[PDB]
RNA sequence: CCCGGCGAGGGGAGUGAAAAAGAACCUGAAACCGUGUACGUACAAGCAGUGGGAGCACGCUUAGGCGUGUGACUGCGUACC
RNA sequence: GUAACGGGGCUAAACCAUGCACCGAAGCUGCGGCAGCGACGCUUAUGCGUUGUUGGGUAGGGGAGCGUUCUGUAAGCCUGCGAAGGUGUGCUGUGAGGCAUGCUGGAGGUAUCAGAAGUGCGAAUGCUGACAUAAGUAACGAUAAAGCGGGUGAAAAGCCC
């Protein structure tokens, strides 16, 4: 039983070239190049899924600080405050109120400032 | 000396960024015969500034 | 006029009428969950959980279709070590609409 | 009405024919014919002959009225190569490809 | 493969790659790494497993009442049409009809009948026992398949 | 519901005026730079330039600490032959002082294209007035 | 029948179920070369992706702050055997 | 080429000492999910609310599967109201894949359960073919040498006079 080979093969190469669209020059044209190109894209996105979560928190923190510092408190103390603030728990992401409700924020600083007094 | 990596189909492109021919623009028509003709040149039937020169 | 609440393992700022995607949630497709520990509410003048959770603030929403997110690929590949595996994973989620925000 | 004419197996590379072809593209068929007559590349004649045949095709087989015609479309694709050898120094034999094109001209009035 | 022992080109020097026989399985025309020979695929099968198998399949024919024994199944002359008749009559189309001593006409009939096949008792094989919708079998023959299987 | 992004086309900006006079360069640069980068608001978007335009003033009078005034490094290379020129701090305050503060906060903004833009917002000046009255610069400090 | 060198090639006509069978003729992949359109690109430095992400373009549903393409700017990042 | 703080810059943004915040990892926690190996409670041709726990990995051992050709099942089933193949898309699978369907194509393809293997390729300076690169670059083969008039011709430096 001599076996054709080829359709099942063209299936694969196409499967990879398809995942490699928009990649530059041979990255998106030539299987042998295309492959190693997909695999790293894969490895980058497994890394970067983990990364993303770091990136945002640092985005958040940065802007919490801008705001805290604008109401005359450092991020560090502000957090400490919130932490002591009769418990009082509340994502750093969530503290986007920072951008979209400057009055609800100063509220927070006050609550915080207080639990620190 | 020979290349170490194959040049991209793009570099060819860029190298050729200057290969374009230039079209003429600068031809005119003889006041006396039909005859378009390059400026400062004899027209085929043999005219130049009206006045049929070169009898051939 | 919004409020905040813990529900994924994550928190969410939310206003009535507004839909949010939460992690999965047994609650059958059409019924009504009631988030009864909101960590803040606000109009023009607002209520922070002096402790966690504002005294009597609750939030109501109706589940509204369950689902599975778009597949994602897990690639592991150790160069020169004759090693690699690829993997597919999806992720259940339930979606709620938000009718509540009972101050 | 489109109406077109083409030269397949043209004995010129393509790269070279294109050089001429880009002079002409989208020109008034009239102004096209002039740019061609006064272009000294052997491709020029190759492509003038197509333009001409194509215009003729227009006037005879369709609406015609060559007064409105434009070379609305011109592009030249590469034909098959004839393959040869070049006896060379020290017994080495070298490849060499005689290349050919397919010229296509499309002329219309819109 | 028809060719020569000659080594296509030197070992070292031409910038090419070893090479040694124009017949390399890896070379184009000519090769085949483990070329087949004609082979015998017969398998053994213990006796007691062959007999054991048959028993196992009769029993199941019977349990699906696909086994329909009759006294004397036979026909009057070698005419497929005739047989085809009896079959229509008995509500049969896919059948075995394994008879005792085999007559000849019933073999001659049935031949062109494609969904049907007749055998003598001592003939009877595993698959054809399974292959048909029903298998008939005469008292004449059961006594025989009896002895046979013991 | 993703976190917010400043958006280059809606971002505010604002003008200010800072007197460098007695200020200790570098504790000044540090501020210019952070404000220069928008790091004080909805920065919260590091791909977008949210900084404020700050115009500096009296750079020549900027202040230094230790012996730096006579001793502060200041090297650079023309990428020629063996072309490594150097100039002392006082040498630089001497010819085009503006430079010290510039080269200063530059080293503090980030990297490439973006950060490079951020720096154009900063208009220094060796002297004591400037010609950007129309921008209605508001004064500030550090 | 027409362009052309009583060419090469081509446009019609016509045959044919079909010339999306015209002789280099079933199907007709891939590398590789073009024409056309969206988007990007002439102060920008590195395995060229990946994470975040404006803008433009096109589809959305009567908006709903979505899909597809593109991808300024930005964190991370030295191919495979 | 500054080049012996990573840089800017720092007189503290350095050292020492005490203290309290904070940031910080694919560690730990939270929510959702899958599997391997155990064993409760509900209850056995048992999987479960489940439940404790484990889940980096070359060489190597073990386990479970995809798909390809060909035999049977198949004188069945699908198919000119469009097979195989080619090219899109959609949904699905942990994956190898599957299924649907637009386009192309225009005569063959086969579920299922089993059976057999010329069963899976990126690398062997692998074999064949096709096609890129360098590049419209080198070169056009003795530095004995050409000029013009007429001619034929679609075109003549190169043929003819």
């Amino acid at each position: 039983a001599r076996v054709k080979r080829g359709v099942i093969a063209r299936a694969r190469h196409k499967k990879i070239l398809k995942q490699a669209k928009g990649y530059y020059g041979a990255r998106s044209r030539v299987y042998r190049v295309a492959f190693q190109a997909v695999i790293k894209a894969g490895q980058y996105a497994y890394r970067d899924r983990r990364q993303r979560k770091r990136q945002f928190r640092q985005l958040w923190i940065a802007r919490i600080n801008a705001a805290a510092r604008q109401n005359g408190i450092s991020y560090s103390k502000f957090i400490n405050g919130l932490k002591k603030a009769s418990v009082e728990i509340d994502r750093k992401i969530l503290a986007d109120i920072a951008v979209f409700d400057k009055v609800a924020f100063t509220a927070l600083v006050e609550k915080a400032k207080a639990a620190l007094a | 000396a020979v290349q170490q990596n194959k040049p991209t189909r793009s570099k060819r492109g860029m190298r050729r960024s200057h290969d374009a021919l230039t079209a003429v623009t600068s031809l005119s028509v003889d006041k006396t015969s039909g005859e378009k003709h390059l400026r400062h040149h004899i027209t085929a039937d043999g005219y130049y500034r009206g006045r049929k020169v070169i009898a051939k | 006029m919004y409020a905040v609440f813990q529900s994924g393992g994550k928190q969410h700022r939310v206003s009535e009428g507004q839909t949010v995607r939460l992690e999965k949630l047994d609650i059958a497709t059409g019924e009504t969950v009631e988030f009864a520990e909101v960590l803040m509410i606000a109009n023009g003048e607002e209520v922070k959980i002096g402790v966690p959770f504002v005294d009597g603030g609750v939030i109501k929403a109706e589940v509204v279709a369950h689902g599975r997110g778009e597949k994602v690929k897990i690639v592991k590949f150790r160069r020169r070590k004759h090693y690699r595996k690829q993997q597919g994973h999806r992720q259940w989620f339930t979606d709620v609409k938000i009718t509540g925000i009972s101050a | 009405m489109e109406t077109i004419a083409k030269h397949r197996h043209a004995r010129s590379s393509a790269q070279k024919v294109r050089l001429v072809a880009d002079l002409i593209r989208g020109k008034k068929v009239s102004q096209a014919l002039d740019i061609l007559t006064y272009t000294n590349k052997k491709a020029a004649v190759l492509v003038k002959k197509v333009l001409e045949s194509a215009i003729a095709n227009a006037e005879h087989n369709d609406g015609a009225d060559i007064d409105d015609l434009k070379v609305t479309k011109i592009f030249v694709d590469e034909g098959p190569s004839m393959k040869r050898i070049m006896p060379r120094a020290k017994g080495r034999a070298d490849r060499i490809l005689k290349r050919t094109s397919h010229i296509t001209v499309v002329v219309s009035d819109r | 493969v028809t060719g020569s022992g000659k080594k296509p080109w030197r070992q070292k020097g031409t910038g090419r790659a070893r090479s040694g026989s124009i017949k390399s399985p890896i070379w184009r025309s000519g090769g085949v790494t483990f070329a087949a020979r004609p082979q015998d695929h017969s398998q053994k099968v213990n006796k007691k497993m062959y007999r054991g198998a048959l028993k196992s399949i009769l029993s199941e024919l019977v349990r699906q009442d696909r086994l329909i024994v009759v006294e004397k199944f036979s026909v009057e002359a070698p005419k497929t049409k005739l047989l085809a008749q009896k079959l229509k009559d008995m509500a049969l189309e896919d059948v075995l009809i394994i008879t005792g001593e085999l007559d000849e006409n019933l073999f001659l009939a049935a031949r062109n009948l494609h969904k049907v096949d007749v055998r003598d008792a001592t003939g009877i094989d595993p698959v054809s026992l399974i292959a048909f919708d029903k298998v008939v079998m005469t008292a004449d023959a059961v006594k025989q398949v009896e002895e046979m299987l013991a | 519901m993703k976190t917010f992004t400043a958006k280059p086309e809606t971002v505010k900006r604002d003008w200010y005026v800072v007197d460098a006079t007695g200020k200790t360069l570098g504790r000044l640069a540090t501020e210019l730079a952070r404000r220069l980068r928008g790091k004080h608001k909805a920065e919260y978007t590091p791909h977008v330039d949210t900084g404020d335009y700050i115009i500096v003033l009296n750079a020549d009078k900027v202040a230094v600490t230790g012996n730096k005034r006579t001793d502060k490094v200041y090297y650079h290379h023309t990428g020629h032959i063996g072309g490594i020129k150097q100039a002392t701090f006082e040498e630089m305050i001497a010819r085009r002082p503006e430079r010290v503060i510039e080269i200063a906060v530059k080293g503090m903004l980030p990297k490439g294209p973006l950060g490079r833009a951020m720096f154009r917002k900063l208009k220094v000046y060796a002297g004591n007035e400037h010609n950007h009255a129309a921008q209605q610069p508001q004064v500030l400090d550090i």
